[PDB]
């Protein structure tokens, strides 16, 4: 059996709001260390990697390792039936067709319990050091991507020790945003060697749906390899987006 | 500028 | 002649927001005791019954009985032109193809006056007898709205099961199934957050979530709502219009 | 070489939000005295006149006079990328195909470059009006917005005891009466003779997009000439709308 | 499960 | 509707 009890159900809600639009079905790897998810989008352009530590759950139990095939859209609809202050408990048997969700509403005066059908999915499957790493406010990054979406299709991210630059171009003109280095409102840069890559704003605007998960976001960049957009899930783990560059 | 896949890198 | 003056005009506004989407044309019965409305939706599945007592109006006057045929969408449009703290005065002659509405603003520097055309509408009334229901649930109105809209994500119909310890709503659909369980409450902060159950014998019925989601547009009228249930008979969802009257919805069960 | 620096960049944002839906391309007149705009909508029913004097800018510079053919929708998209507290700087060279905008934040500096078009000055006099109404802008917006649900046109009747807006349609008719009061919640009237005209509510609801620019709006009413709906851009200038009356 | 009308109860 | 072009 697998039984995880999380008092901050809002985390779960936000996570699925952050994943449902980029990937529709994903395989949940359940292990003694926690719940991991790793899936590529349908177009094979970005990769999503979610890590939820077992120690971040208020109670955790996992007899054998599990691979739950979850349709993320359905689980998103069901989690819409959970209040932000609800205590959410996931529970699934080993030879289970279904995953059970329990919403224990704050006021021990309401208890919802839903049952979701699973699918036969089967699993898919390294950490690096990057030339340039930018730590900046998450809402700021979301704003930048959304605004440059009005200007062009792709954003050119240039990373140096004196700031980070996003640039876009389109038929009505072009734009350049420069963020200079300056605790949760700060922009700090760790630079190994300068970088410059180009990415599709569509996918970044998919990634920024995870903004309610963290006040800060980090971008890891290296020449000719995918970009890493990382949102720390406080006390629980992290949510990572990998975007292949344009070449 | 085309789009490279994820399947070329980590594959 | 008929002239009614209501200081809390927002009430009227809310009443129309609760009806315009469910019934398009309705006949308002004006009499010495107040304003009454009773209409079925176009599909003949739900019945709506509005009661506004004459003693709830600040000033009230009704010489002869009236049957004003109102197009509720138009009257809703006119009431959207009134502030929430406006004093609203309805006035209509004995024949009159029109109903006059007067919006007085708190300032007293602004006075709107609208004139609405009426319809020739048959007073065609159902006969709803007063009854005793096996199970009656008093609960917060916003909670009931949240439940119905949530279960709409799961299925078409909600199964309301009513027992002495609480009420349970259940839904089923192609993506799964869900159960919400509300228990009786051993006191909250205030009265309106409580869930109380009056049961003579247990009940369990099935209703269309679409019509309930229509009913919950009356939520700004009352902080609490009650569901009255008896085997094989329609459900009654009642919202109290404090000091004035009530708005009632009747929903026929499924098969 | 033209360079204007405005610390209250929000003004620019609001201005363009009031214009992009009514006129798509307009010609900006740049001179030593400031920036002026005058354009008719595509249907040739209303006239827009914008005045931003050089003294409202914290820095102003204008070597040669300019006639910038600007697509207002594109410039609106670019200005949506600026924060409300941003310092906005417009700058254009003499033989420039483009107009440069600089958004300074809080160490963030954005810089955009917009392409201009080759665009080809109606006679606006200076008159005195029989009836002039000063009223809250949000009230006027609310009135036009409400009466739009009743009819196509609003009849503005202007007498010494107040202004009355009236509409009629197939579901009925309505009358809103505003009486003078005894500062920006006030309704004041300067009257030489009573007026009463009819205007299309569609265009007035276009005009009320300038509401975030000023707490008050003024309606100057003709005799049988266009109505003037004026929003003062405090300390900088004004935005004026001219609407021809309805003689059916 | 079909839908019963209101015209069957109250009339 | 009268035009603006008829005034100036």
């Amino acid at each position: 059996m697998f039984e995880a009890r999380l008092v901050q159900g809002s985390i779960l809600k936000k996570v699925l709001e952050a994943l449902k639009d980029l990937i529709n079905e994903a395989c949940w790897d359940i292990s003694s260390s926690g719940v991991n998810l790793q899936s590529m989008d349908s177009s094979h352009v970005s990769l999503v990697q979610l890590t939820l530590r077992s120690e971040g759950f208020d109670t955790y139990r996992c007899d054998r390792n599990l691979a739950m095939g979850v349709n993320l859209t359905s689980m998103s609809k069901i989690l819409k039936c959970a209040g932000n202050e609800d205590i959410i408990t996931l529970r699934a048997e080993d030879n289970a067709d279904t995953l059970a969700l329990v919403f224990e509403a704050p006021n021990q005066e309401k208890v919802s319990d839903y049952e979701m059908k699973l699918m036969d999915l089967d699993v898919e499957q390294p950490e690096q050091e990057y030339s340039c790493v930018v730590k900046m406010p998450s809402g700021e990054f979301a704003r930048i991507c959304r605004d440059l979406s009005h200007i062009g299709d792709a954003v050119v991210i240039s990373c140096a020790k004196d700031g980070v630059k996003f640039s876009a171009s389109g038929e009505l003109g072009n734009g350049n945003i420069k963020l200079s280095q300056t605790e949760e409102e700060a922009v700090t840069i760790e630079m190994n060697e300068p970088v410059q890559l180009t990415f599709a704003l569509r996918y970044l605007n998919f990634f920024t749906k995870a903004t309610p998960l963290s006040s800060t976001v980090t971008l890891s960049m290296s020449a000719d390899v995918p970009l890493v957009v990382e949102y720390k899930i406080a006390d629980m783990g992290h949510l990572k987006y990998y975007l292949a560059p344009k070449i | 500028r085309r789009q490279a896949s994820m399947t070329e890198f980590y594959h």
